[PDB]
């Protein structure tokens, strides 16, 4: 992923809030950004 | 012949009991008292049409 990509996630909740969530006419959020950080994977190899 | 006038008259109180059996009889409705002030009609919003997500690779 780069600054090319995007990323999703859908959400849902069974809470009033959420749940009028059927007709909208605008929908504004702020969030806070975050940093995904990668772990590491040896590469299981029967050789080398 | 003079006592018609007088009896009812006197009598007219069984016009309460004529009342009441006629509201029985009566079928009945109702209203749902009608609301004011739609004094302001909303439109959507501002809407812009695009193509949807391209999925690129």
């Amino acid at each position: 992923i780069k600054e090319n990509s995007y990323v999703y996630v859908d959400y849902w909740d069974d809470s009033k809030a959420f749940r009028n969530i059927v007709y909208v006419r605008s929908l504004a959020a702020n969030l806070n950004s975050v940093r995904c950080t990668g772990g590491s994977y040896h590469f299981s190899l029967p050789v080398g | 012949a003079s006592l018609i006038y007088r009896q009812l008259l006197t009598n007219s109180y069984s016009v309460d009991l004529y009342d009441e059996i006629e509201q029985i009889g009566s079928g009945k409705t109702q209203n749902v008292t009608i609301n004011p002030g739609p004094f302001a009609q909303t439109r959507y919003a501002p809407v812009n049409w695009d193509h949807g997500e391209i999925n690129d690779s």
